């Protein structure tokens, strides 16, 4: 559950026995927020993929990129192996 | 009304974690005890064994054949 | 373990108590205190104890008629002459000891020694004192009109000695007062007020050559002796349940839950003394300068948490001791649906003295036994009752420096070792009062006097 | 710019930036240099005489 | 004053070695039970042990006769190459 | 008995050590070889590895505060217990602040957008829950020393807990 | 318990910012209960005196009995697959470090997942089944008499395979119900974000999250239909359907490919004993990864060097497992030993200060 | 040796508000006095068990909590 502050009820009213999960993530909000939104059944329902969807793929790939040099070393210890078996393959065979 | 006042909780507000602990002393110990076995046996007990034939190179201490221990 | 003594120099500097025997056997105790105010009076050992079953109740009823009236005086002359020397003369009754006490200015010493020698030798038992008593005697022996405490106080006894007269209670049964006459309390007068079972307490601004003298001329005439008392076993401790069980009383449940002590003269009443300070008491209208839930009392830490609301509303230890036997136990106060956690949670402290017990907390009971002795004997009437409740008890008064030296050697090892002989797996005995479905069997309380673990 | 230093921990161990810890303090803790600025809170306030004034 | 309020302040350095004597002090209590756990051991492994280890752990009380009259490889029944 | 004798000693090593200055509060010179390893390693292997390893990292870090327009003790988690017992000692003022930041970072990451950089020209790295940390560690290390030093017998799986320590009822598999 | 299942399921309340790696783990608990229900019905036909001709009877002479032997396979696969996937999850946010009971109760899941698959390779009845098995219980030869009782003779035989059927039957019910410490613990200690912090924004699961977790698990069952059915990735060994010859070895002995990091691990280590230790290390070492910090903390949301190596690591053992016992192969697979060795003292290491 | 006094020390002021040593009457046996030898109605010895604390007992009144709860609020399973 959250901290005890938090999940503190102002109401007296008991937590109904299938509540209990729901009021353990309670939040006490400081300086009170206003909430808007719409139905779903009056609003456009995949055009806020379209609208993201190329700032998405450019943050994706930026965070990506970190791994590019701990690949790229792996890769390369990758292919040394790959033939310095081929080597000594040929070298204890071969003739 | 208003906000809530600040109150400091009535502590301990720690404890009850003995099995977490226990966990740890139990897994740390067993992978001690991994490393002393797979470093002696891998690396350390080859090299004695290789120093023990150096020995027996002076020939003054060579291990009887007829023993038959 | 030992971490050295706590006698100080201080514990030194107290006037000795000189306690000189008079030819007729008579006791004469006497401490000097630089006060204006002096309390004397006579510790008889006497009560309802050695009362026989017919005349149980005699003592007390004895008590409460001496001051009205006696051969020379009236009950007028007599209050009127007390007033007018300042004092007031008090009085008590008790299982196995009793006192007549006057408190009173220094002038009034001597004085008083006359008053309380005339009403202990001369009482005039008149019948229309005697018939007034019968009536409030019978209104303080309705359950009604006792408190809870005193309920359970006398039903402990009465539980755990079935087979011998500490089970009787002071005020006796309702057949008895009702039949009482002058002749009972003349011969419980005569039978028991004797010379060799009295001790003359005088604390104050008093010189004991002085008190003596007049003690041996009030007391002159007094009976010598009475013969020796009846020979009887050790008295026999009753495991027993004795529950009144009342859903009619209110949401507060009384319990109490006894062991078998230890006597007077125990080389291990200290330890049992100490065991009683470290189950110390509490009251969640009293809690005092540290909060249940922090405080250094395991047993009441640990109840202050159960439901995030306490399972006492209150508690104490008391430790009882006669001549030849104890009782060593907890009074319980709390809601009835606590009950089981307050049980379980006093009997579970009991049972950690002989498995669990840390140095620290015997060294802060050792420190607060030390200050509730001491701040008693603060008073005259305190030092009064001390000097003549140990030469009854002991046949001598112990020391401030005796007690903390004694009290050093004994440790947690100690107090382990005492818990386990007498404590651990012990017999049990528990009575209670209200509602108390919550209460278990005697035999699943009588588990719980031992642990699984360790 | 930022006010962090880069390198504010030392030796083996995945790299981390924070400012908190729960190690105990001594009962003679440090006396907090409050006059260039320094933090005062917690031990180094009861345990310490910085708070004095003249 | 302040000195003692180092003294209170000081009564509380040495935490770590008292919690750890509390906890010493609770196996301390927990070592009487090795009495009935290590037999309790052997005596569930007992049939693993071959036989003069059985005879040598047992001071010698246990031995070849006296396995039971139909022993559980009755071919083995009597000793190991049978009665007669 | 020996844990008699243990006893005994572990008591006067202890009273052998009271008043000890810790490790750290001893003025230590380094010994002649440390000082020529801090010489030769520690110069070459800050300009080469350890200096720009730790500056990309800590760069990343405040780009991705800055992206979330959170601050670094924003980011404190308060299952925490030092954060918890902080954050019920903060001032109104800093608690609205610091959850309105948060709300707008999970919005951010949860819709895979960033802060405007309008908005990014800060230092993610002001400490402003300093005062109250400390206040918390304190706190808390004082209920630790005179009211946790030993281990302490309760009964067992009653009122909800199961006695071994924690204080909530319900909150382990076996208290359900 | 319909007051149960609504707390749980109906009210339970979940952060919006999850992301779909998020659903891994429903995805673990269908697949595990279809592999449940697959190997029952598979029982119904299954002969145990001889798996070799068992399997050849449910596919040719069992109405849509491949269905059945194929699904049992490849949901095995499956089953390996998310769970590794999820174990990586766990790992590069570093759930466990305030979640620990979590990770706790799923490694447990994890133990028994390892005991399941390898006796249910086993029922198989073929050439590497027989030989694999042989192998594996050579580790424990000295401990005496103990490969006795376990064999139940001097060689694996149907005696063997009755008693390992009995486990491979009833374990998997057991892991089961350790889901459920698992859930109760997921649901208690609330699950971890995508940011470090705890924010106001939870949904609830069924109208939001069993929606999305559905599209995922759909999604997962448009691949899984087309390897199902098609074979698209070789993910059984065709040594398999050779018949059992004791006297001869087959050309290569190796379990699945879930299995492969913990072979290569004993191919590579020369002491057999060591072998088995390491891989006792790598399972362990995980679970206290967090236990020696000091500092207040997730690591949570850097640039995850560490963790990228470590991923990469499991994939080259798991390559150099394929690869014969090359010399070549075993210097370079004993460097990858060590370099993750290194990267878990990382993660162990607390730091100083400067 | 006896034990004269509760195991629970009282704490308070012997003297109430506004009274003096001197315009308190007797301590020892005034109604009002806080330090008055109790009445032996029944005997001598119940004042071992006796609640000395003039409050009277509010049945289940809350001591065990640590602030996460405001009064009148009823916690459900411990939170
Ligand atoms: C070099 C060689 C090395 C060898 C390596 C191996 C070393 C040997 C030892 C290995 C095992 C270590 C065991 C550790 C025990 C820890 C105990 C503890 O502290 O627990 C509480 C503790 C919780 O800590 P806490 O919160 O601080 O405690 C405070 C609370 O009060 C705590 O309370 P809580 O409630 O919060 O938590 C309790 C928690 C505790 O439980 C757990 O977390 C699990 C603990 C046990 C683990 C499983 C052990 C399995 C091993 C035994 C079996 C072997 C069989 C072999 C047979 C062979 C035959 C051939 O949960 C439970 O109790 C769940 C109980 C569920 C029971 C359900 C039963 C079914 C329903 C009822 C009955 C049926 C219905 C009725 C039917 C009637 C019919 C009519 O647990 C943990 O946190 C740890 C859990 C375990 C984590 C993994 C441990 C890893 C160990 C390291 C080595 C691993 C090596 C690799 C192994 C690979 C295997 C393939
Ligand atoms: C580096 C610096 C220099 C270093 C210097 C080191 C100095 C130490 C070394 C020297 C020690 C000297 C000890 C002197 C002993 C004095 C003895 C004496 O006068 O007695 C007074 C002494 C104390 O009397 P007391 O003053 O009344 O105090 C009572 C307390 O016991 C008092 O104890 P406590 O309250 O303090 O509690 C601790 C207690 C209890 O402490 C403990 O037990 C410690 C438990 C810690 C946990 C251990 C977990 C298990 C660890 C296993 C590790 C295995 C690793 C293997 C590695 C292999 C690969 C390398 O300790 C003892 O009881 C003292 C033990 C004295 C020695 C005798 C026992 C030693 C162990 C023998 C084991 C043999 C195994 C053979 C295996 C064969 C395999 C084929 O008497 C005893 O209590 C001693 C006996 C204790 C029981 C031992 C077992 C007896 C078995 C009897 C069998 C009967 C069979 C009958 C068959 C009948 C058939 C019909
Ligand atoms: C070559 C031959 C070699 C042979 C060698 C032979 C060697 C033999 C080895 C024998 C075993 C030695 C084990 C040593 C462990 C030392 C760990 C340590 O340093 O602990 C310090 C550590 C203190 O940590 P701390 O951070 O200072 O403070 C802890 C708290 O946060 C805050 O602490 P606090 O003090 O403020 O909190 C108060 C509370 C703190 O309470 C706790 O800490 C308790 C924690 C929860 C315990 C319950 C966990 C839930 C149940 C788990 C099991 C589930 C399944 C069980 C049934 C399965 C059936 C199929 O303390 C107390 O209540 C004090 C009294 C405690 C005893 C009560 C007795 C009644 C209950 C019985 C259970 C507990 C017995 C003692 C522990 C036994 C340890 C093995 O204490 C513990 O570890 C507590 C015990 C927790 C572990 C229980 C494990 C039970 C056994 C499970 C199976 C294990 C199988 C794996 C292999 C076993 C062999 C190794
Ligand atoms: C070679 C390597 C060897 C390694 C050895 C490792 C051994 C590990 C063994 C683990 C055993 C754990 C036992 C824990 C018992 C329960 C916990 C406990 O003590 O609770 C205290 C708690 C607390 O008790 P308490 O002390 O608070 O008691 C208060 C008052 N009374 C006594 C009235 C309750 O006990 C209980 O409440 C639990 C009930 C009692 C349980 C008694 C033991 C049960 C025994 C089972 C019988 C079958 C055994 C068969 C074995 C055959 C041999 C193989
Ligand atoms: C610091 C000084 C300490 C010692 C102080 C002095 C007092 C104690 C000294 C004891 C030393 C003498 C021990 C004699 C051992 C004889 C063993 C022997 O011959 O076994 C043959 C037996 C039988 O041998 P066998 O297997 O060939 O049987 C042959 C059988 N027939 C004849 C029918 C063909 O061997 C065993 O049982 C092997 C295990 C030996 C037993 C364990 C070791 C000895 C234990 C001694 C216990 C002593 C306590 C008293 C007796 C208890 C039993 C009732
Ligand atoms: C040779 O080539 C190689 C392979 O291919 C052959 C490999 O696969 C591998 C890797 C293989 C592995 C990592 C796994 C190998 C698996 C093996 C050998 C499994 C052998 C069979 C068993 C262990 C079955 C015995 C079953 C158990 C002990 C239960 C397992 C689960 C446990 C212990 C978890 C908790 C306990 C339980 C669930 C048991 C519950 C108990 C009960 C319900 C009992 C109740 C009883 C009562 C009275 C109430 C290697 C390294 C290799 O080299
Ligand atoms: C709290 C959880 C508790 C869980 C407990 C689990 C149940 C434990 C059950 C205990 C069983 C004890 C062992 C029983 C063995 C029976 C022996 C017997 O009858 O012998 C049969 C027969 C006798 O043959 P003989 O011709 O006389 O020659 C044999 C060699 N002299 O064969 C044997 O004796 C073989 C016995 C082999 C036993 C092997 C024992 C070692 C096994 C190691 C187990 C390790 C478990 C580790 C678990 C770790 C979990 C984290
Ligand atoms: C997580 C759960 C399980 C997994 C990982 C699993 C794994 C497997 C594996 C890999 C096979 C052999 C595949 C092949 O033949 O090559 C197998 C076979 C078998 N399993 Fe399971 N199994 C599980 C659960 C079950 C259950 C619950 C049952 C029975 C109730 C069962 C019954 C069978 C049977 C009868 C066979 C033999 C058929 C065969 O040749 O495939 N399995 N198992
Ligand atoms: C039979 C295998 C298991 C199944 C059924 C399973 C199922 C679940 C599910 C449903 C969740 C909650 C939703 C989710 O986060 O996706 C979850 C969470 C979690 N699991 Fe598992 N799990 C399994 C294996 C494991 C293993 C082996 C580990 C540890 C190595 C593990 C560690 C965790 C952790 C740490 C979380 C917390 C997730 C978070 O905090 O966000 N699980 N699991």
């Amino acid at each position: 559950p959250n901290t005890k502050r938090d999940i503190r009820r102002l109401g007296s009213y008991p937590v109904p026995p299938e509540s209990k999960n729901f009021w353990r993530g309670r939040f006490q909000v400081p300086g009170g927020q206003i909430q808007q939104g719409v139905s779903p059944m009056q609003q456009k329902i995949f055009f806020q993929w379209w609208w993201n969807l190329p700032t998405r793929y450019f943050w994706r790939f930026t965070k990506w990129s970190d791994f590019l040099i701990p690949s790229l070393m792996w890769y390369t210890g990758f292919l040394m192996c790959k033939n310095d078996v081929e080597e000594g393959t040929r070298s204890r065979y071969w003739y | 009304i208003g906000p809530p006042l600040r109150t400091a909780q009535i502590g301990p507000t720690v404890g009850g974690n003995g099995g977490r602990t226990f966990v740890l002393y139990l897994t740390t110990t067993i992978n001690v005890l991994i490393a002393f076995q797979v470093s002696w046996a891998c690396y350390l007990q080859p090299r004695w064994r290789s120093f023990r034939s150096d020995m027996l190179e002076k020939f003054p201490s060579l291990q009887p054949d007829m023993d038959e221990k | 373990y030992y971490w050295g003594s706590t006698v100080t120099t201080e514990m030194h500097n107290v006037s000795p108590t000189q306690v000189t025997r008079l030819p007729n056997g008579m006791r004469v105790a006497t401490q000097f205190s630089y006060t204006d105010s002096a309390t004397v009076g006579l510790w008889i050992d006497a009560g309802a104890r050695y009362e026989t079953k017919e005349s149980n109740g005699t003592a007390h009823f004895l008590e409460r008629v001496l001051y009205l009236g006696t051969k020379n005086r009236s009950r007028d002359q007599l209050e009127t002459e007390v007033e007018n020397l300042g004092a007031n003369l008090n009085s008590y009754t008790g299982r196995e000891q009793t006192a007549f006490y006057a408190k009173t200015t220094k002038d009034g010493i001597l004085p008083c020694i006359d008053i309380l020698a005339d009403c202990i030798l001369n009482p005039k038992l008149d019948g229309d004192e005697i018939e007034k008593e019968r009536v409030r005697i019978t209104q303080d022996l309705q359950a009604v009109n006792q408190s809870y405490e005193e309920l359970l106080y006398d039903k402990v006894h009465t539980a755990c000695y079935r087979d011998c007269s500490l089970g009787q209670t002071v005020i006796g049964p309702e057949e008895n007062v009702a039949t009482i006459k002058r002749d009972h309390m003349v011969n419980y007068l005569y039978n028991n007020f004797t010379a060799d079972r009295m001790v003359l307490v005088a604390v104050g601004p008093v010189d004991h050559a002085q008190i003596v003298k007049e003690a041996e001329k009030k007391f002159a005439n007094i009976r010598p002796t009475a013969g020796p008392r009846m020979l009887e076993e050790k008295p026999y401790f009753c495991a027993s349940e004795l529950v009144y069980r009342n859903d009619d009383m209110g949401p507060t449940a009384h319990i109490a839950i006894a062991y078998e002590g230890v006597p007077w003269r125990s080389p291990d009443y200290i330890t049992f003394m100490l065991m009683n300070a470290i189950i110390g008491s509490y009251d969640k209208k009293n809690e005092g300068l540290v909060p249940g839930l922090q405080s250094a009392n395991r047993i009441t830490q640990t109840g202050a948490t159960r439901m995030d609301v306490g399972c006492f509303d209150y508690y104490t230890g008391f430790n009882i001791a006669y001549k030849d036997t104890g009782l060593f136990g907890f009074y319980i106060a709390t809601d009835e649906v606590a009950v089981e956690h307050a049980v379980g949670d006093l009997m579970f402290g009991v049972t950690s003295f002989s498995y669990s017990l840390t140095e620290e907390e015997v060294m802060k009971a050792k420190r607060e036994l030390k200050t509730n002795f001491f701040s008693g004997l603060d008073n005259t009437t305190g030092v009064a009752e001390d000097i003549g409740r140990q030469i009854l008890a002991y046949g001598r008064r112990l020391s401030p420096a005796e007690f903390v030296e004694r009290l050093d050697q004994i440790d947690s090892q100690e107090v382990q070792r005492v818990a386990w002989n007498r404590l651990h797996d012990a017999e049990i005995t528990m009575t209670g009062v209200g509602p108390l479905h919550g209460l278990l069997q005697l035999w699943d309380l009588r588990r719980q006097t031992w642990w699984w673990r360790y | 710019k930022t006010r962090g230093d880069p390198h504010i921990m030392r030796g083996w161990g995945e790299y981390v930036y924070c400012h908190y810890e729960h190690l105990r303090e001594p009962v003679f803790p440090r006396k907090p240099d409050v006059a260039k600025g320094e933090l005062a809170a917690g031990a180094n306030v009861t345990r310490t005489d910085v708070w004095k004034r003249e | 004053t302040l000195a003692v309020y180092h003294r209170l302040w000081g009564m509380t350095e040495q935490f770590a070695a008292r919690k750890k004597w509390g906890w010493r002090q609770v196996y301390h209590r927990m070592l009487p039970f090795q009495i009935a756990l290590y037999p309790s051991l052997m005596w569930y492994l007992f049939g693993w042990f071959d036989d003069p280890y059985k005879e040598a752990m047992t001071l010698g009380i246990w031995n070849v006769s006296k396995r039971s009259l139909y022993f559980w490889d009755p071919l083995r029944s009597g000793g190991d190459k049978g009665w007669y | 008995s020996f844990h008699r004798a243990f006893a005994r000693v572990v008591c006067n090593y202890n009273k052998s050590i009271e008043g000890s200055v810790p490790w750290y509060q001893v003025k230590r010179e380094k010994s002649p070889f440390q000082q020529v390893w801090d010489e030769v390693f520690t110069p070459i292997w800050f300009k080469l590895v350890k200096g720009p390893y730790e500056r990309w990292e800590y760069n990343a870090l405040v780009a991705r505060y800055r992206g979330m327009g959170i601050m670094a003790d924003d980011a404190m988690n308060d299952k925490d217990m030092i954060v918890e017992r902080a954050l019920d000692i903060i001032p109104e003022d800093i608690r609205i602040q610091r959850y309105r930041r948060m709300m707008r970072g999970a919005v951010l990451a949860g819709r895979k957008l960033h802060l405007p950089l309008e908005l990014q020209n800060y230092d993610p790295m002001v400490p402003y829950m300093a005062p109250y940390i400390e206040e918390a560690k304190f706190q808390m290390q004082e209920e630790q020393e005179l009211l946790a030093y030993h281990p302490w017998d309760r009964r067992l799986y009653t009122a909800g807990v199961s006695g071994f320590g924690e204080t909530s009822m319900h909150s382990t598999f076996l208290t359900m | 318990f319909i007051l149960i299942i609504k707390d749980n399921i109906i009210l339970y309340n979940i952060n919006d910012s999850i992301n779909y790696l998020w659903n891994i783990g429903y995805i673990i608990m269908v697949v595990m209960i279809v592999q449940v229900i697959t190997g029952i019905i598979i029982n119904l036909y299954m002969n145990i005196n001889n798996g070799y001709k068992g399997i050849i009877y449910i596919i040719k002479e069992i109405y849509y009995g491949y269905i059945l032997r194929y699904i049992h396979n490849n949901n095995s696969t499956l089953i390996y697959v998310v769970v590794y996937l999820h174990i990586i999850r766990n790992l590069y946010y570093k759930t466990y470090y305030y979640n620990i009971l979590i990770w706790y109760s799923g490694m447990i899941m994890l133990y028994q997942l390892i005991i399941i698959g390898f006796i249910g390779y086993i029922l198989g009845w073929g050439q590497l089944s027989y030989w694999g098995i042989t192998v594996i219980i050579n580790l424990i030869s000295g401990i005496p008499y103990l490969i006795l009782l376990i064999s139940g003779n001097y060689y694996i035989t149907i005696v063997t395979i009755k008693r390992l059927y009995i486990v491979h039957f009833i374990l998997p019910i057991i892991l089961i119900y350790v889901e459920i410490i698992h859930v109760y613990y997921i649901h208690y200690l609330i699950n971890n974000n995508i940011v470090e912090y705890n924010v106001n924004n939870k949904i609830i699961f069924n109208n939001y999250i069993l929606v999305k977790d559905n599209n995922g698990i759909i999604f997962i069952l448009n691949i899984f239909i087309l390897e199902l059915n098609n074979n698209i990735f070789i993910i059984a060994d065709n040594d398999n359907l050779i018949e059992i010859n004791i006297l001869v070895t087959p050309i290569h002995i190796i379990p699945e490919w879930y299995y492969l990091y913990w072979y290569s691990i004993l191919k590579l280590l020369p002491n057999k004993y060591s072998g088995l230790y390491i891989v006792v290390n790598s399972i362990s070492i995980i679970n206290i990864l967090s236990e020696y910090k000091i500092v207040i903390s997730e690591y949570k949301n850097y640039k995850n060097i560490i963790w990228y190596n470590q991923i990469i690591q499991y994939i080259s053992m798991i390559y150099i497992g394929i690869q014969l016992p090359i010399i070549e192969y075993i210097n370079y697979g004993r460097y990858i030993i060590i370099f993750n060795i290194l990267l878990l003292i990382m993660y162990l290491y607390p730091k100083k200060k400067k | 040796p006896p034990i004269q006094k509760p195991l629970l020390p009282s704490g308070r002021a012997v003297l109430k508000h506004g009274r003096s040593m001197l315009c308190s009457g007797n301590l020892s046996y005034d109604v009002n006095s806080t330090i008055k030898a109790p009445e032996c109605k029944r005997g001598m010895g119940f004042t071992q068990f006796k609640r000395f604390t003039p409050v009277p007992i509010e049945s289940g009144v809350s001591v065990g909590n640590r602030g996460w709860f405001f009064p009148g609020v009823i916690p459900y399973q411990g939170h």
